[PDB]
């Protein structure tokens, strides 16, 4: 789930 | 190791078979409206500050509980909940509460599958309920490695 | 329409071809002899085929497996790729 | 729907049918698979012979009791020559002893 990886990396 | 742990957690979560991804709050409530008490799923959270949400049927209807991820640890929403246990693995968190209502806190029972799990995975689930000593089982190394990949009972 | 799957002990299980194609092994290869899968396992495999086809109203029910066959069932599932 | 296992000797047929269908229609299914006419078949629930005209519901095959994952067993006997053979079903193999760790 790369979308969730990037969401956490953003926040 | 913070990002590495979240990556491992998301691999497990994809392996659960009860992750519903971009399911909306309304879609989750509609899916659980008539489900039995304890029926649960995990989906993405629509809130900027949170990654994931547990949707669960309570005796008062479907409800949503967000999951925090901070300092490399997963825990239930601390705004709603307050000796809150922390976990490296979010599937572990779910498993913990699932076992906790097989004794006596959060009442989670049966997951809502997106589709039918593989037979291999159901066998793995069954074996995990019986022992943690996978290495002591009369099985070939390839199947022990497969068991090692998912040690949870749900 | 139907296929026959024969267990190591010679029990013959007749199941819908559509259901049987749940196994990638069977799909790749109207009788099939497994010689290494006993009937108490092959029967439950066939029940899995039925269960998987009927629930693929996603209110998928539980598929119960007795602890006494679980290890063998796992091996069979791994052999069948299902 | 009702999900059935029709069992005779070392043969087991996995099939489904409506709760509202009759014994005769199931014999017609058996005839299509095993190549024996209805009047040469007897079907049983335990020791109880099932009448061609009764519906499955009246015989005790309910959607709660005969699920995909746990089909109900229907026994089958053929008419060898004049009479009928005795209802015989060979049991499935026995599982080995559980490992200790599975306690």
């Amino acid at each position: 789930l790369q979308h969730l990886m990037d969401k956490w990396m953003a926040m | 190791q913070q990002a590495a742990r979240l990556a491992k957690a998301l691999r497990e979560l994809g392996q659960t078979g009860w992750y519903w991804g971009s399911m909306t709050v309304n879609e989750a409530k509609e899916k659980l409206k008539e489900a039995p008490e304890g029926t649960f799923l995990i989906r993405d959270s629509s809130h900027s500050d949170y990654l994931l949400t547990i949707s669960v049927k309570t005796s008062a209807g479907p409800t949503n509980l967000r999951i925090e991820y901070q300092d490399g640890k997963f825990r239930l929403d601390s705004i709603i909940c307050v000796a809150l246990a922390a976990f490296d693995s979010v599937v572990h968190l779910i498993d913990y509460y699932v076992q906790m209502c097989k004794d006596k806190h959060l009442y989670l029972t049966k997951p809502l599958y997106t589709s039918a799990p593989s037979l291999q995975h159901l066998c793995r689930l069954t074996i995990n309920k019986c022992t943690g000593a996978i290495w002591g089982l009369p099985l070939p190394t390839r199947l022990k490695d497969y068991l090692e990949e998912y040690k949870f009972q749900v | 329409m139907y296929v026959k799957l024969i267990s190591s002990d010679g029990h013959e299980f007749i199941v819908k071809r559509e259901h049987a194609l749940t196994s990638g092994t069977i799909k790749a290869m109207n009788e099939v002899n497994f010689r290494e899968i006993p009937s108490h396992v092959l029967s439950k495999v066939c029940m899995y085929f039925t269960y998987k086809v009927r629930y693929t109203s996603t209110e998928i029910p539980e598929f119960p497996i007795a602890p006494e066959i679980a290890l063998e069932l796992l091996m069979a599932a791994n052999f069948l790729d299902c | 729907d009702v999900f059935l296992m029709i069992r005779r000797h070392k043969t087991t047929i996995f099939t489904d049918a409506k709760e509202s269908s009759t014994v005769f229609e199931l014999k017609r299914i058996v005839e299509g698979i095993l190549k024996r006419p209805p009047d040469e078949q007897r079907l049983y629930k335990d020791d109880q012979l099932l009448d061609d005209g009764k519906t499955l519901g009246e015989c005790g095959f309910t959607s709660q009791t005969a699920r995909p994952q746990a089909p109900a067993t229907v026994g089958l006997a053929f008419r060898a020559d004049d009479t009928f053979e005795a209802l015989c079903i060979e049991p499935f193999s026995s599982p080995p002893e559980l490992p200790d760790v599975m306690k």
